[PDB]
RNA sequence: GGAUAGUGGCCUACCAUGGUUUCAACGGGUAACGGGGAAUAAGGGUUCGAUUCCGGAGAGGGAGCCUGAGAAACGGCUACCACAUCCAAGGAAGGCAGCAGGCGCGCAAAUUACCCAAUCCUAAUUCAGGGAGGUAGUGACAAUAAAUAACGAUACAGGGCCCAUUCGGGUCUUGUAAUUGGAAUGAGUACAAUGUAAAUACCUUAACGAGGAACAAUUGGAGGGCAAGUCUGGUGCCAGCAGCC
């Protein structure tokens, strides 16, 4: 954190989603290029306003090192960012659990049996099993 | 589906594939310029006439015309930007008169061993592909970086590489190991 | 005077005096016919595949001297019969018989090439590996 | 003679020569570099027309 | 007058004999969807346009319909023709010119992958869905920029310069090296960070990663057209080359 320097551009704050958008380059010299996390909370620190309240997302590296730019997101409180904000964006951020599901390919085939099968099936399932049985 | 990217071509291949005095000029311009193909003659060839037809699509058009009075101040002050053109003479007739060499003297590839950080230009073409050279703040490896007179007084080596400091290299690293395992 | 009519209203007369005249074209004619498409042996295409039927010792034109052997092969879309000449030195132990060649033109749009007389095409492939790769020992034909 | 045969003749008869092992040549810019040198700035042989190909005499 | 949502031979009933045509009607062909447009063009032109947009038409070939505001719909129904699937033989279902994928046909054209994060669309609709679409895989269709080395003592080849101590030094330096050097990077490997729904990709970087037997550029030629060999060995109108001579 030696000279990060990250810094702000074109801020608007737009309270109809209740929060400011800019664009915030990071001028790191001798630095790889500095992650996420580190940036929300060096823009957290800087804003004054919240560590989960605020994103960064894109920051493109320029030629030969030296510079980041990307686009910065901060929330007037947690809660609306967590309305506002992606699911993705979210489960990247960890402030939200991604959902467990299986491959479209799988969902699909279920749905095709599930609309193959009309009403609810437990009676028919029942018939079969018993005029299989005898 | 999407919107059709578009490409073009950025250079034309000569009409006669054999002529001793074109290949000789060629082979000239390529030796005193460091280029790797002829390709580069053929692309620069290409923008020149480019540029010359639409001078001279201009100089059709009569005077005090709206469309040759804007496309002329446009295309010359271009010109004189990159470099190409005189800095004191917009009359259009050197438009119609650039040439070949001037654009090659104007390329970035030999602007660094003109500004003297090359002392060879084919060593200002592998600086160059090594990124050992800065136009502004920002590193380029592009040896036709047509440099706008602009930039000219900021080209020097790249901060974050070796001759410029603070990096010691590929090979210096590994002899100083050998340095400090031999002083102990 | 020159012949063609000089009327501000004879443009018809012109550009059907022109499509008449045009028929005198060969290349014009046989776009507008389709001649490719109905009598060419390859039917229009740059290559056409074949099989190879038997041995034919094509004699040279003059002053010229070189007799051993040219592929009469069949073409798979068309059944047609064709000679084509094995473009190499020794190339001929590689095209045998009863071998799948690929075929194409000898560069003449149609007409045969040098001292061959009446063939008009050459071999490029023999079972999809080049004569050129065969000639110069990159790569073996496969035979199992 | 009946020459519908000896299909390789000479492709046979003549006697494998193996290239004689040479130093790589530079390629690309360096390539042009040494035609650039070897053209227009050496003098070794420019007397009567600036030939390319010089057969040993 | 019927029908149509409407006009109209659109169709019926009566009547007239009209209508088009060498200014090419009618017929035939098209390996013809049309246009925006593309290639090449001093001007004038020639050829191409299945194909990222617009407008048509089609869902194996016709045909007829239901529902619906909108379909003569085909991932809707009915029937005939062709094809083809499952049986216990009684009967059932089917339209990939959608996305992948297979066969066939051929000179000729990718993966039976991931996702609704983007652009949008639909629904009762912020919330679900979408092979539309995006992402990735293959991919030398084309197009952009550009690795393949750059700098040094001396053995050798010579294009510019200096004392009247006439084959003595070389202040300024052009090229291989068979006796060589404290030097620069990418290609490729990478826990990393970034991009992405999450990662191989790029852009940024730990560390590793050159000395020429190696990290090695080919493809075509050397009579002319068209620069580039009357150099060696073989063959000997043979083999073969040769777009033409």
């Amino acid at each position: 954190s030696d000279a990060v320097t990250i810094r702000t551009r074109k801020v608007i704050s737009n309270p109809l989603l209740a929060r400011k958008q800019f664009v915030v380059d990071v001028l790191h010299p001798n630095r790889a290029n500095v992650s996420k996390d580190e940036l929300r909370e060096k823009l957290a620190e800087v804003y004054k306003a919240e560590k989960d309240a605020v994103s960064v997302f894109g920051f493109r590296t320029q030629f030969g090192g030296g510079k980041s730019v990307g686009f910065g997101l901060v929330y007037n409180s947690v809660a609306e960012a967590k309305k506002f904000e992606p699911t993705y964006r979210l489960v990247r951020y960890g402030l939200a659990e991604k959902v467990e599901k299986a491959s479209r390919q799988q969902r699909k085939q279920k749905k095709n049996r599930d609309k193959k099968i009309f009403g609810t099936g437990k009676r028919l399932a029942k018939k079969v099993a018993r005029r299989n049985a005898d | 589906p999407r919107a059709p990217r578009t490409y073009s071509k950025t250079y034309s291949t000569p009409k006669r594939p054999y002529e001793s005095s074109r290949l000789d000029a060629e082979l000239k311009l390529a030796g005193e310029f460091g280029l790797k193909n002829k390709k580069e003659i053929y692309r620069i060839s290409f923008q020149l006439s480019k540029i010359r037809r639409a001078a001279r699509d201009l100089l059709t058009r009569d005077e005090k015309d709206p469309k040759r009075l804007f496309e002329g101040n446009a295309l010359i002050r271009r010109l004189v930007r990159v470099g190409v053109l005189s800095e004191d003479k917009k009359k259009l007739d050197y438009v119609l008169a650039l040439k070949v060499e001037d654009f090659l003297e104007r390329r970035l590839q030999t602007q660094v061993y003109k500004l003297g950080l090359a002392k060879s230009v084919h060593h200002a073409r592998v600086l160059i592909t090594q990124r050992h050279i800065a136009v502004g703040k920002q590193i380029v490896n592009i040896p036709s970086f047509m440099v706008r007179l602009d930039s000219e007084k900021h080209i020097d080596f790249a901060p974050t590489s070796p001759f410029g400091g603070a990096r010691p290299g590929r090979v210096a690293r590994r002899n100083a190991a050998r340095k400090a395992e031999a002083s102990g | 005077g020159k012949g063609k009519p000089r009327g501000l209203n004879s443009a018809r007369k012109l550009r059907v005096h022109r499509r008449n005249n045009r028929w005198a074209e060969n290349n014009y004619k046989k776009r507008l016919l389709g001649t490719a498409f109905k009598s060419s042996p390859f039917g229009g295409s740059s290559h056409a595949k074949g099989i190879v039927l038997e041995k034919l010792g094509i004699e040279s034109k003059q002053p010229n001297s070189a007799i051993r052997k040219c592929v009469r092969v069949q073409l798979i879309k068309n059944g047609k019969k064709v000679t084509a000449f094995v473009p190499n030195d020794g190339c001929l132990n590689f095209v045998d018989e009863n071998d799948e060649v690929l075929l194409a033109g000898f560069g003449r749009k149609g007409k045969a090439k040098g001292d061959i007389p009446g063939v008009r095409f050459k071999v490029v492939k023999v079972s999809g590996v080049s004569l050129l790769a065969l000639w110069k020992e990159k790569k073996e034909k496969p035979r199992s | 003679h009946g020459s519908l045969a000896r299909a390789g003749k000479v492709k046979s008869q003549t006697p494998k020569v193996e290239k004689t092992e040479k130093p790589k040549k530079p390629k690309g810019r360096a390539y042009k570099r040494l035609l650039y040198t070897r053209r227009f700035v050496n003098v070794t042989l420019v007397n009567g027309k600036r030939r390319m190909n010089p057969g040993p005499s």
